RNA sequence: GCUUUUUUGC
DNA sequence: TCACAATTCTAAAAGCAAAAAAGCCTTCTC
DNA sequence: GAGAAGGTTTAGAATTGTGA
């Protein structure tokens, strides 16, 4: 039976390879006792003993000796070792990873509107997974006497099966796992909640952590059976419990693109709005003026607010005052939990200050405000962005108007340099390396113009003279907030995409002027494909190779527990701060 | 001009550039080759012909009887395409051969032939090409691939610096032939030169050379320059010539003329050769300390004792130098050996090797090629004179021999296959000039050394290879027998030669299943070349260098389209204009360029021969007449993109079309993508599905047109002429009387496809888009094909898109979609499941179909037919029944999901058995539609038969008034005169009784056809196929794409009421992140929006002013005032030429927006765009000011709306879904099985094992893979005690591991559980 | 769970063991591999004591 | 219910 | 003796998923 | 017809080939 001869589809039966094998060794056994039941001359003798011990030496371990037998197909056939090593054999496919019932798959969507401890399963694919569930519920609740009737009940969807479902998928978490698990927080347990749809939908805040866009993913959700697998999954893996990563101490709850962008446009300031200069009593007068249309939602307000600080050992003290801010920064702080200082919210909120924000939240008050906090803030980025409007447009990237006279003084550079190779006063490799610079030179100088011709567009008077502001681009918005992108690609949109790396290393020495804004010629785009090609090759063949050492070391290192409480030594490594030449790189306080 | 179905659509067409050469046909890469390997060839160099001609005449051990070639022919097919398609049995054609056997005398070199004995032998079928590029196989539609690989010939390759582990340069040569055995020659760091063949153990060079008859002398005088050395009474003066030494130190007073030229010390520099010359030094006298440091050339033998006196390449030292200076010889020839531009690599090899004679080199290569047989003499001169010098064995190609002798410098191109001693010794030489410095090493990127296979030349390979079988063994046979007795067929049998063929196109690595979801997807799985395959390089292996863009591939190969993935660059596909040489290579067209004027010759140049002159920019400014405006232009000299002067050009570039394939081609504005964007939209564009009512881009690139006519989906007109009678399932067409043939009064029946499977499940249908009476000209379409309209390429709709955040619905690349849109069924598709029932003879009793069911009611049986198969028409859902078939209950079930009605039901039955009544209804279903089609292909030829019997009938005794009281036959009996016009009379008669002859003889064969069974596998009663068609709607999870690489999954179907609406109240469609596109610069999407927003703009005022009727002359007027707008547009539409019926016609195609032409690089512009929206009504910026739908207030910040064209891959959300709770476990270890056919249950790999242990959950793992997968007895238990109400395991252990715990005991190592 | 088992009629030599390089038989008879295998396949004779 | 080949998604 | 060093042979090369098609010995014979 | 029936890319360890 660890070899079956099973008949395939009709008529035919499919013989496996070890059956093929032993009936050759039998055969050949069978000749060998009759050739020395006879005592037949010596040479045939020797040969078939001989042919003997190839038949066993394939069977046990085949192509391990030259010329690997070969059956119908031409390939080799597997032997006992073959069935054993390898990527395909009883040790890395069917007994470190075995395929599991109470489990299903599906595409991932988000669904921005659950907390962060829940997800959004299908009512078909739920109703799959706990079956034996709705049985149990079904026989004890009596409406039906025997699993026969209820399975033919569950089978036709009778009005009632749905209500005993809600309830069987209470408080019983489920396991969500992206394909290829990287590190600790590839699964993750969720409180279900039902859905009409064939999508599972996923918080917006974890994909990070499981770094999973929706261009088209999938997830696969198991179920925990038993009341241990119940409280683990409960206890240890909740989404709430993970938010920070193991490798280092930053979390992993980082609001991302969309809310980020909410949060930066809203809690921002312009020097001339409805509303600009009144005294608001508090947050909430701030909200109920700019859902009316008599302020802006960033206008220079003076607000009496109240902070709370904790001074007090575990009690908090309330401090009333007058601060100088905007319609969005008191809205916001409608939201931020009692124990923080209002200058945390007082500046425009990129990424990082975001991400600092939800630390101190997580470090000075614990864990259950932050959890509330993180929703708070994904809800009301979400609303804001969306009420921004903030989208992009051809006009929202402009070319400085400098950068045709930059690289028309770069032409003529090259130009007088390239004369001066014609007279044979510069040698060539000087005259390349010399052309390199100049062109770098032009680059940066065109970069510096465009950055600074988007950074403050916006010029705009209170009541009389002019003054500058910080601008309200959209792609300014989008690349300065954190929301995404950096200023590398900004200043490929605007301002020339310098130079280009030819595949072996060596930088061409045309660069492409264009920008995108602008077209590109068929040459400049063929350039630009040598160097796109170049990574994706990279990222392509580089997978394998990180899964390989990921599987090393995990293989190496999959010993260690820790087992005791002080092994009592007084040795150890004197850590001091690095230095790489330059300034310190890494301090002593990250260091210890 | 316009043609008058071109002109019911015009494309406003931006693009500066009129181009010259118009694309060329698109297939035209396997229909050529394909075409190649199928012709009755005169002088046979390709074909059949040049296999058979190879192969034969095939001569036995004189044994006096030998057969030769005479001619072939192809048969003609059993069956048509649709028919092949429709039953399952390959497309072919069968081959005959005209063999003639000849039986000679005895002792008949010059005896004549005594008798001759000659037939037609039946070898093996072929499949043939349809007309579309595909083959059919087994009723699937396959394609054989090309395949791009390394030509033959010598490579001369550096392996740079990667050795030894100190930064040496070593160098290998290496010889590549069309089929034989690789020659490499290669260096050591020690500095000798070694031989290998086959990649195998490897020795010292010069042993070959001792194997091709060849003394230590010849080697010697081959590979160095000799140097003289005169014993003299005076320490033996020297005889020099300056040139050999440049760069080098005095050892000695160079003197002569009884003067010293150049001083000991010093450095011998390029004066001192100068002086030298100058004053033509012709002897130098030296010390013996510089005559000790040569080599001796020759072997001096003693002319007293006749014995050795010093044998050659060894060093002369003083002791020898004695012993022979009284010898009596007084000239001495040694080895000029500079080691900067010589060396003496030979030499030592020499010394290395342990062979003297021809007997040493063969053994030895005999012992290096087969090992266990002991050498014998005559074995391996046989050997190593049929391993590289017989034909039969080893060949290069006639291209093989072409870049060997290119290599070397030689000087012709033709030659002979067969290695010479001549060819490897000079490549030994240019291997050694390439160690000294002079001669550079060639690279294997260059599209130079990668040449095309191709349908033809891997089938002439794979017959050649049968045939050559075949004739081994029809030789065998030959030499035995009676002769006279035997016929030339009964030996040959033909098998050999069609298994190989029916081998490689059934399953090949390139013959491989069509992508059939598009259009697009056909014509770009045809133009595919592809790296690997049988002979070329494999995933894993493959380098890092081949997956890389060379410079060369300008022109040839596309450089943004490629998938990726484990094979990115090896499947490349090929550019739009690029050809195939004469040999392989490939070829790009450019226009000549003399002098400053642009002659407008197109020359196509191949890959190497592109390097040396300097090629123009395709887009470089030219004023009217060809004279570069421009001072200095940009070239591309030699692998460097440069700039060059107003007239060094010696070539310039034909279009800017011509460096993307036809698949990149269709997205506007790629200059504007970054160039991974542009590849994934490339890559999707082409899984796009076919949606219900096709609708044009609206923002294209003129290449639309071009892709659909050029694949095989529309049914386009052979000859013109003027519809007569359309129809959903045929067309028939007049031919106009011109193009008509001299006879036979000719019409064209079109036969539309209607709702078949494609490969994918799809639906691939035909619309008629002519009406009647309508006038069709010549090649003009009739029928568009899946997502075709007008016969233009529609693969999705264009839908009114605005970029802004919505609360986060559309968050990372997620989709909001409206509910208008699953209304109106925009986005619906058709499938097509095709499931089958096999009928076996099973054992306990051979098997029926009856609908006669135990163990169910009448719920099941509603749907059937008293035969239990059902109903054509009868919608089904999971789990239902179709085909009546039970135990001696193996019923063909609907498997769950699958729905919707049944719209076929085929039947097909062996020979043998009795047809059931249901095969017999379909069966003379299937009759009465021939003979009713076959009766209908009868036409007005009878009728003017019978109105010719009128005009000749005029008068003469003529019933003028009972002409058509009777039917018309009977108008050859009546009274008439007796001259010739009786004999007319008589004539027409016969006409009348073999046109009944003619059709009746035809119509009689499809009474046969359809009757007969047909070939089932042996065991089987007959197949019985049903046809589901579910038809799929759109909803959240299913993936959705724009032609920018934009692709994101729809995350919510919002109510019409909440969607953003603009002041206007237009709600709109499809929101869009902006945060896309900064990241990912794909900016052409932004462009394509605003330009969509002013086509529609332009469509709607159309509309308007068409709606709200207003006379022609406003119509007209509008619409050239649409058509003129731009600058040098090239388009110059002249709508004064219309006739008010064409406009209307027109204008009413232009209600839902202006379509737009922008080609790929030199498309529209900024400007331009504004223009287009300031002739509208539309704001400039391109963006309007929104409301939001759910609180009705005003969106700050001005947003961008516009009409984008989207399109739906197939990816849909409802094949993905899957879910199991307890199923079927595998046999061998009881673990769940794997898939979504079957009921599988989800892998639980390491990788998640080890997140697991991670965290902690030692519980959860241990039910995760005892309880829930593999524990027999645990998860019964488990079940029991779940559905009891007490949650709880006894988890016990695995039955996958006593597996593995037997499989290790099997062997002899005993391994058990101890305490 | 049942086995079964083959008697040979003559011994034959374990190829894990054999020739694992390094080889358990060669470095327990302190003699090289490719006469162990040559003497196996019957092509010399090895004498004992 | 097993092996291979090809393709596609992430 | 006994030591480098050159040649040979074996071991590995991410994960999950869906689809499709192939497929199960030559010959020798009554 | 069909039953018989013998059929790259690197790295690491191991050998032996001069070279002392
Ligand atoms: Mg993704």
């Amino acid at each position: 039976d660890l070899r079956p001869l099973v008949p395939l589809d009709g008529g035919r039966f499919a013989t496996s390879d070890l059956n093929d094998l032993y009936r050759r060794v039998i055969n050949r056994n069978n000749r060998l006792k009759r050739l020395l039941d006879l005592a037949a001359p010596d040479i045939i003798v020797r040969n078939e003993k001989r042919m003997l011990q190839e038949a066993v030496d394939a069977l046990l371990d085949n192509g391990r000796r030259g010329r690997a037998i070969t059956g119908s197909n031409k390939r080799p056939l597997k032997s006992l070792a073959d069935m054993i090593k390898g990527k395909q054999g009883r040790f890395r496919q069917n007994l470190l990873g075995k395929r599991v019932d109470y489990s299903g798959r599906s595409v991932i969507t988000v669904g921005p509107y659950l907390r962060l401890h829940q997800c959004g399963l299908p009512k078909k694919m739920a109703l799959e997974l706990f079956k034996p569930f709705i049985y149990g519920k079904l026989e004890l609740r009596g409406l039906a006497t025997t699993i026969k009737a209820a399975k033919k009940m569950v089978e036709r969807e009778e009005a009632v099966v749905w209500d005993i479902l809600d309830e069987v998928i209470r408080e019983h978490p489920v396991l969500l796992n992206r394909a290829p698990t990287l590190h600790r927080l590839g699964i993750q347990a969720f409180e279900p909640v039902l859905i009409e749809g064939k999508a599972i939908q996923l918080h917006p805040l974890v994909c990070a952590a499981y770094n999973a866009d929706f261009d088209g993913d999938q997830m696969a959700v198991h179920v925990p059976l038993t009341l241990e697998a119940q409280l683990e999954a409960r206890a240890l893996m909740m989404s709430t419990n993970n938010i920070l990563s193991p490798a280092n101490g930053e979390p992993i709850i980082v609001p991302s693109q969309d809310v980020v962008l909410g949060l930066y446009y809203m809690t921002r300031d312009c020097v001339n709005a409805k509303g600009e200069g009144m005294v608001l009593t508090g947050p909430k007068e701030a909200e109920r003026l700019y859902r009316s249309g008599l302020a802006s939602l960033h206008a220079r307000v003076k607000v009496r607010i109240t902070e709370y600080e904790k001074d007090a050992n575990g009690e908090l003290v309330a401090k009333t005052s007058l601060k100088d801010t905007t319609v969005g920064r008191a809205i916001l702080w409608m939201i931020v939990p009692k124990g923080l200082p209002y200058s945390i919210v007082n500046q425009a909120l990129g990424k990082k200050a975001i991400s600092k924000m939800l630390n101190t939240c997580y470090r000075i008050l614990g864990l259950k405000p932050t959890v509330i906090f993180a929703d708070q803030i994904m809800y009301t980025g979400f609303a804001y962005a969306a009420r921004s409007g903030a989208s992009v447009g051809i006009d929202d990237m402009v070319i400085p108007e400098k950068k045709h006279e930059i690289i028309s003084e770069a032409e003529a550079e090259v130009a007088e340099i390239q004369e001066q190779f014609q007279s044979g006063l510069v040698t060539a490799g000087e005259r390349y390396n010399k052309v390199i610079d100049i062109w770098a030179a032009a680059n940066d100088r065109v970069s510096k113009a465009m950055m600074d011709n988007l950074q403050t567009e916006t010029v705009i008077n209170r009541d009389g003279q002019e003054e500058k502001q910080v601008s309200f681009n959209s792609i300014y918005m989008m690349a300065d907030s954190g929301a995404r992108g950096s200023a590398a690609q900004i200043r490929q949109l605007a301002g020339m995409r310098g130079l280009m790396a030819k595949p072996d290393g060596s930088i061409i020495e045309t660069p492409i002027t264009a920008n995108f804004r602008e077209g590109l010629n068929v040459l400049q785009y063929f350039i630009s494909t040598h160097g796109a090609r170049k990574g994706l090759a990279d990222t392509a063949l580089k997978t394998a190779n990180s899964g390989y050492l990921t599987r090393r070391l995990v293989d190496v290192a999959q010993d260690l527990v820790v087992t005791e409480d002080d092994c009592g030594t007084h040795e150890g490594i004197m850590m001091t701060p690095v230095i790489e030449g330059g300034d310190v790189k890494e301090p002593l306080r990250d260091r210890v | 001009v316009y043609s008058y179905t071109e002109k019911k659509r015009i494309r406003k067409d931006f693009g500066k550039r009129p181009q010259v050469l118009d694309v060329p046909y698109l297939l035209s890469i396997q229909l050529d080759s394909f075409q190649k390997f199928i012709e009755q060839d005169p002088e046979g160099q390709y074909g059949l012909e040049a296999a058979f001609r190879s192969v034969f005449p095939i001569q036995s051990y004189s044994g006096n009887s030998e057969l030769q070639y005479v001619s072939y022919r192809l048969g003609e097919p059993v069956f048509d395409v649709q028919e092949c398609q429709i039953r399952g049995v390959t497309y072919s054609a069968p081959l005959r051969v005209k063999l003639r056997l000849v039986i000679y005398e005895r002792e008949a070199p010059e005896g004549t032939v005594k008798d001759i004995k000659e037939q037609e032998v039946y070898m093996g079928e072929i499949p043939l090409m349809t007309d579309n590029g595909t083959f059919v196989i087994n009723g699937t539609e396959r394609v054989i691939v090309s395949q791009l690989h390394r030509s033959p010939g010598v490579f001369f390759d550096s392996d740079k610096g990667k050795t030894h582990s100190s930064g040496k340069v070593l160098y290998n040569a290496r010889i590549i032939p069309y089929r034989g055995s690789w020659l490499d020659f290669e260096f050591d760091p020690k500095d000798n030169l070694f031989v290998r063949i086959d990649r195998r153990r490897k020795l010292p060079a010069t042993i070959i050379l001792r194997a091709l008859n060849y003394t230590t002398e010849q080697i010697l005088d081959l590979f160095f320059e000799k140097v003289i050395f005169e014993i003299r009474d005076n320490k033996l003066q020297m005889e020099l010539v300056p040139e050999r030494l440049r760069g080098e130190t005095a050892s000695f007073d160079i003197e002569a003329n009884g003067k010293v030229y150049v001083e000991k010390g010093r450095r011998i520099t390029a004066r001192h050769i100068r002086q030298l010359e100058k004053d033509d030094v012709k002897l130098i006298e030296v010390p013996v300390e510089y005559i000790a440091g040569k080599v001796v050339a020759k072997d001096y033998i003693d002319e007293s004792t006749g014995e050795l006196i010093c044998a050659a390449n060894m060093e002369l030292s003083l002791d020898l130098l004695a012993k022979l200076s009284q010898s009596g010889h007084k000239r001495i020839e040694t080895l000029f050996t500079n080691d900067l531009d010589h060396g003496p690599y030979i030499s030592e090899t020499l010394r290395v090797d342990p062979t003297n004679d021809r007997l040493s080199a063969l053994v030895e290569i005999y012992r290096m090629m087969r090992p266990g047989e002991p050498p014998t003499r005559e074995a391996a001169e046989s050997l190593f004179e049929n391993l590289f010098f017989s034909e039969d064995r080893y060949d290069l190609s006639a291209v093989g021999r072409m870049k060997f002798n290119r290599s070397l410098l030689r000087e012709e191109i033709e030659g002979s296959g067969i290695l010479s001693k001549d060819d490897i010794i000079d490549v030994m030489k240019k291997l050694i000039d390439i160690r000294n410095g002079k001669g550079e090493v060639d690279d294997i990127d260059h599209l130079g050394n990668r040449r095309i296979r191709s349908v033809g030349e891997m089938a002439e390979n794979q017959f050649r290879v049968g045939l050559v079988r075949v004739e081994r063994a029809v030789k065998e046979r030959l030499s035995l027998g009676d002769l006279d007795t035997l016929m030339p067929q009964d030996m040959i049998n033909a098998k050999p030669i069609s298994a190989a063929v029916k081998e490689f196109f059934g399953s090949s690595q390139l013959s491989q299943f069509m992508d059939q979801n598009n259009p697009l997807s056909e014509i770009t799985h045809k133009r595919r070349i592809s790296a690997l395959g049988p002979g070329g390089l494999t995933r894993e292996r493959a380098g890092f260098e081949v997956r890389d863009v060379h410079p060369t591939h300008y022109g040839r190969v596309c450089p943004i389209e490629t998938p990726e993935g484990p094979n990115i660059g090896l499947i490349n596909s090929l550019s739009v204009y690029a050809q195939t040489n004469e040999y392989g290579f490939l070829e790009t067209p450019y226009r000549k360029v003399t002098d400053g004027v642009v002659t407008d010759e197109i020359h196509y140049l191949s890959a190497i021969e592109e390097g040396n002159y300097v090629i123009a920019q395709a887009n470089s400014n030219l004023d009217e007449e060809g004279h570069f405006v421009e001072d200095l232009v940009t070239c591309r000299s030699k692998g460097e993109s440069s700039l060059f002067s107003r007239d060094q050009v010696d070539y310039m570039d034909v279009s800017t079309q011509q460096v993307v394939s036809v698949g990149a081609s269709l997205i506007p504005f790629l200059e504007h993508d970054d160039a991974n964007r542009a590849l994934m939209g490339a890559n999707m564009q082409r899984q796009a599905v076919p949606t219900l009512r096709a609708d044009k881009p609206l923002v294209g690139t003129g290449m639309e047109r071009a892709v659909a006519v050029d694949s095989g989906v529309t049914a386009v007109a052979k000859r013109g002429g003027v519809v007569q009678y359309v129809d959903a399932s045929r067309i028939v067409i007049k031919v106009n009387e011109d193009e008509m043939y001299p006879g036979e009064a000719g019409i064209d029946i079109y036969n539309l496809t209607k709702y078949t499977r494609s490969n994918q499940n799809t639906c691939i249908n035909q619309m008629p888009c002519v009406s009647l009476g309508e006038p069709v000209e010549r090649g003009d379409v009739l029928a568009d094909g899946p997502s075709t309209d007008l016969g233009e390429l529609a693969l999705g709709q264009n839908m009114r898109v605005a970029f802004m955040p919505w609360n986060g619905y559309n968050f990372e690349d997620s989709i909001l979609v409206s509910e208008r849109v699953v209304q109106e069924d925009r986005f619906t598709t058709i499938h097509i499941q095709e499931l089958a029932c096999v009928s076996r003879d099973t054992k306990l009793g051979p098997e029926e179909i009856t609908a006669d069911i135990p163990n169910v009611g009448e719920a099941a049986l509603s749907k059937l037919d008293e035969s239990g198969i059902v109903y054509i028409g009868a919608e089904v859902t999971g789990g239902d029944i179709l085909v009546g078939k039970v135990t001696p209950d193996s019923s063909l079930r609907v498997p769950n999901g699958v729905s919707g009605t049944v719209i076929d039901v085929q039947v097909f039955t062996r020979d043998g058995v009795e047809k059931d009544k249901r095969a017999l209804e379909i069966e003379e279903m299937q009759l009465k539609q021939a003979k009713k089609d076959l009766s209908e292909e009868l036409q007005i030829l009878e009728a003017g038969l019978f109105s010719r019997i009128r005009a000749v009938l005029v008068a003469g005794g003529v019933e003028a008034e009972k002409l058509d009281k009777l039917p018309r036959d009977r108008w050859l009996e009546l009274g008439l005169t007796d001259e010739e016009k009786q004999n007319q009379l008589e004539q027409l008669a016969e006409q009348y009784d073999e046109l009944k002859h003619e059709f009746e003889k035809k119509l009689e064969a499809k009474r046969r056809k359809i009757t007969q069974g047909d070939d089932l596998a042996p065991g089987v009663l007959k197949i019985v196929k049903v046809y589901l068609a579910v038809k799929r709607r759109i909803q959240p999870g299913d993936k959705m794409a724009g032609r920018h690489g934009n692709k994101g999954v729809i995350s919510k179907i919002n109510p019409i009421e909440d969607m953003p609406y603009d002041e206007n109240g237009t709600p709109v469609d499809i929101v869009l992140n902006p945060l896309g596109v900064p990241s990912r610069m794909n900016i052409g999407q932004i462009l394509e929006t605003h330009l969509g927003m002013a086509a529609k703009g332009i469509g709607d005022k159309i509309n308007a002013m068409l709606k709200q009727q207003q006379e022609v002359a406003k119509l007209r007027e509008f619409i050239q005032r649409a058509y003129d707008l731009g600058a040098d547009v090239r388009q110059k539409v002249d709508l004064s030429t219309f006739s008010d019926e064409e406009v209307m016609r027109l204008a009413e195609n232009l209600r839902k927006g202006m379509p737009i032409a922008t080609p790929v690089f030199d498309g529209a512009k900024e400007a331009e765009i504004k223009e287009l929206l300031k002739l509208g009504d539309l704001p400039t910026s391109g963006q309007i000011r929104l409301y939001d739908g759910r609180t009705g207030e005003q969106f700050e910040r001005p947003v961008t709306v516009g009409y984008m064209y989207m399109l739906k891959l197939n990816h849909l959300v409802d094949d993905k879904m899957h879910a199991r709770s307890t199923g079927s476990y595998s046999l061998v270890t009881q673990q769940p099985l794997g898939g979504k056919a079957q009921f599988g249950g989800q892998r639980f790999g390491e990788m998640e094992v080890w997140a697991l242990e991670a965290y902690g959950a030692a519980y959860t793992l241990q039910e995760m893979l005892t309880v829930k997968s593999d524990d027999v007895n645990g998860r019964t238990k488990m079940y029991k005690n779940i559905v009891d109400g007490n949650h709880q395991m006894e988890p016990g252990m695995p039955e996958s591991f006593n597996v593995l715990l037997k499989e290790i005991r099997s062997l002899g190592i005993n391994i058990e559980l101890e305490d | 769970e049942r086995m079964g088992h083959i008697e040979l009629a003559s011994p034959t030599a374990h190829i894990w063991f054999l020739k694992s390089l390094p080889s358990r038989i060669g470095l327990l008879l302190d003699m090289p591999l490719r006469d162990i295998e040559r003497v196996l396949y019957f092509e010399s004779y090895v004498v004992i004591e």
